[PDB]
């Protein structure tokens, strides 16, 4: 799976977590099995303006 | 308050939701002891105080 978030957003990416991404984006299982990966991309996802 | 001096407020007889304050990103911490704040909204409690 891919997406982009906020980096505060990215402690949302867990079983058992809550908040807007975690409610009403994307759920996990809260029984996963897997790996969760993030980067920083301010500097290719970010726009002028 | 300075912190050797600090200061309590009670609340009591009253109603509220959590949810509007744990997921408010002003918050720079927001940690649990005894309670998980996803729990909060079901509770009700003698008093709280802050």
């Amino acid at each position: 799976d891919s997406f982009v978030i906020r980096g505060d957003e990215v402690r949302q990416i867990a079983p058992g977590q809550t908040g807007n991404i975690a409610d009403y984006n994307y759920k996990l299982p809260d029984d996963f099995t897997g790996c969760v990966i993030a980067w920083n991309s301010n500097n290719l996802d970010s726009k002028v303006g | 308050a300075s912190v050797y001096a600090w200061n309590r407020k009670r609340i009591s007889n009253c109603v509220a939701d959590y949810s509007v304050l744990y997921n408010s990103a002003s918050f720079s911490t927001f940690k649990c002891y005894g309670v998980s704040p996803t729990k909060l909204n079901d509770l009700c409690f003698t008093n709280v105080y802050a």
